[PDB]
């Protein structure tokens, strides 16, 4: 018995038929109605473990589902060309700056 | 269809495009500008052109067991290198093309006076 | 995205150098 | 054969189909007829004013009157994103402004050196 | 949104390179006068 | 954002044009210093 | 219970299943077998590993249940829900991870000069 | 507006630093 993860426009929900007991991870927020839980915005990387109980068809069975998200918007596309083209000239600039210090003294 | 089989699938989460040759056959053969630039085996149907950020242009087509399909010129101006030439950037260009030149000249004047 | 908060880290570096040099200039000018 | 030539100036998109010099041609966009009077359908030019990406991006077919659109030469797929009074920097104005800046710095610092050495 | 971050990183790198190319020129010009 | 995308490349090229003048000045001062050795 | 350590480097994603470290395990996806099928050699199982390449957001994003040999598929009491915007040659990096590089660069640049100046004796 | 402020604050800080370096080195 899996725990359905419904999707609103930016809210990832956790739906059950009984009380949801958080185990370990991002608790997010609570909600007034029972058998529900909110995790917050889509771009938050909500990750945690939330075990649940059975339903009216699959009762006497404790279920557990872990939610994992990697919808990165803080990620940067590193390019071999750009990165190499900045470090190899930064080293040259540092070495040239280290030449005037020797020249003065 | 009218011998127009090549289609482009878009509107997904990521910035990528895929050419879909809507023709029943086996071992479909992709072309570009009339030449043999690509090939495909089974287990895959949508040829990949890369990202829309690199502006994939060209003139693409496919060919099945029947006669060759008809081309479809793809144009993608997702520039992302565009610079806004309003009344602030050109002013910024001039203010960076005068101060630097003036400092370089006031350094060269002292260098020559030393010489 | 992290662009708007990224310049002020580098611009902050230059303010430190400017204030240090103002301190030394005042020290070597008044005294 | 000859492909559709597209040119984007500022925020206005204008494209041509150079396969029939003189005829009565029609244009379509996702089987939505465009032409016959906003928008402009010239003899072989079409001008897409207010080219917003989310409403004009699809299949354009150029063909003379009396012919089925599916029997034309080929189609087009346009996904252009345009802005107001803005340019794009390919290697035609990025390898030119650099050259002119070098040739003007070299031509001005040398003059300053001549003026200062006298 | 994954390329704006790289553009900002490259701009910061160019700023950092410029802040050293100015210092090198200034140090050499100071040497020219002593 | 379409504003930050243009703002970043409107300053990337500006700093790519102030780096080809520092190299010119470095060449000038190197030529002026190598004549004293 | 022990979590499924999800390691995402570039496009390859590696899942670990330490729930049964003393047997041979399999994998499933929407009640469909995946891994150990000896086809589409990009994927592949191990003692606990599972490497999936050419990952996409649209497909291959759901329940990854790991169970050992001789185990009914609905016997496990743990499931995963992996929805990842797998990317090409890019990594997560915040402002703190860039300030620590700027400061280190400043320190190493300062270090070199303080040594060349002492080297002039 | 906010992003453009940094690219003009750096210039004024740079000019101030150069001017104060030049005027401080004058004392020799
Ligand atoms: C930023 C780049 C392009 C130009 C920098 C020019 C700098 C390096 C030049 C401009 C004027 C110069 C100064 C002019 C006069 C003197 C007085 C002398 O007794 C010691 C050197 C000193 C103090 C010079 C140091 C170098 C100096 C500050």
């Amino acid at each position: 018995f899996k725990i359905p993860i419904e999707e609103l426009e930016d809210r990832v929900f956790v739906n059950c038929n009984t009380s949801i007991t958080w185990v370990e991870g991002t608790v997010g927020t609570l909600l007034s109605d029972i058998t529900r839980l909110d995790l917050g915005k889509r771009i938050l990387d909500p990750r945690g473990i939330y075990r649940c109980n059975g339903t009216d068809i699959y009762k006497d069975k404790e279920s557990t589902v872990q939610v994992h998200y990697r919808m990165c918007q803080s990620c940067v596309e590193l390019d071999p060309a750009t990165v190499a083209g900045i470090i190899v000239t930064d080293v040259i600039a540092t070495l040239l700056l280290a030449l005037g210090v020797f020249c003065f003294a | 269809k009218g011998n127009h089989l090549v289609k482009v699938y878009d509107y997904q989460e990521d910035g990528s495009v895929l050419l879909t040759c809507d023709a029943e056959a086996k071992n479909i053969t992709w072309f570009k500008d009339g030449k043999m630039i690509g090939f495909l085996t089974e287990d895959k149907k949508k040829w990949n052109l890369g990202s829309n950020a690199k502006d994939p242009r060209g003139m693409y087509q496919c060919k099945g067991s029947q006669n060759k399909s008809k081309p479809l010129q793809v144009y993608y101006r997702m520039c992302q290198n565009c610079i806004e030439l309003n009344a602030a950037t050109i002013s910024g260009f001039l203010f960076a093309e005068i101060v630097s030149i003036f400092v370089l000249a006031v350094g060269v004047y002292f260098i020559a006076g030393q010489d | 995205l992290l662009d708007p908060k990224l310049c002020y880290l580098l611009d902050g570096i230059l303010f430190i150098y400017g204030v240090i040099l103002t301190a030394l200039f005042l020290r070597v000018k008044f005294s | 054969q000859t492909p559709y030539k597209v040119s984007i100036s500022g925020t206005t998109v204008i494209l041509t189909c150079p396969q029939y010099p003189g005829s009565e041609i029609l244009w379509q966009h996702n089987d939505k007829n465009i032409g016959g009077d906003n928008i402009g359908s010239d003899e072989d030019h079409l001008s897409l004013k207010e080219f917003s990406e989310l409403e004009q991006s699809g299949y354009y077919v150029c063909y003379p009157r009396g012919s089925k659109p599916e029997d034309a030469n080929f189609y087009l797929y346009l996904r252009a994103r345009v802005c107001e009074n803005c340019m794009e920097m390919d290697v035609m104005s990025v390898a030119t402004i650099v050259i002119v800046d070098i040739c003007i710095t070299g031509g001005l610092l040398l003059l300053v050196y001549y003026w200062s050495k006298n | 949104t994954e390329k704006v971050n790289m553009m900002s990183l490259t701009v910061l790198g160019l700023r950092m390179l410029f802040a050293k190319t100015v210092a090198v020129n200034f140090l050499l010009t100071a040497k020219l006068f002593f | 954002t379409l504003l930050l995308q243009l703002t970043n490349t409107s300053a990337y090229y500006m700093y790519l044009l102030l780096l080809l003048k520092s190299v010119v000045y470095f060449a000038i001062i190197t030529c002026c210093l190598l004549r004293r050795t």
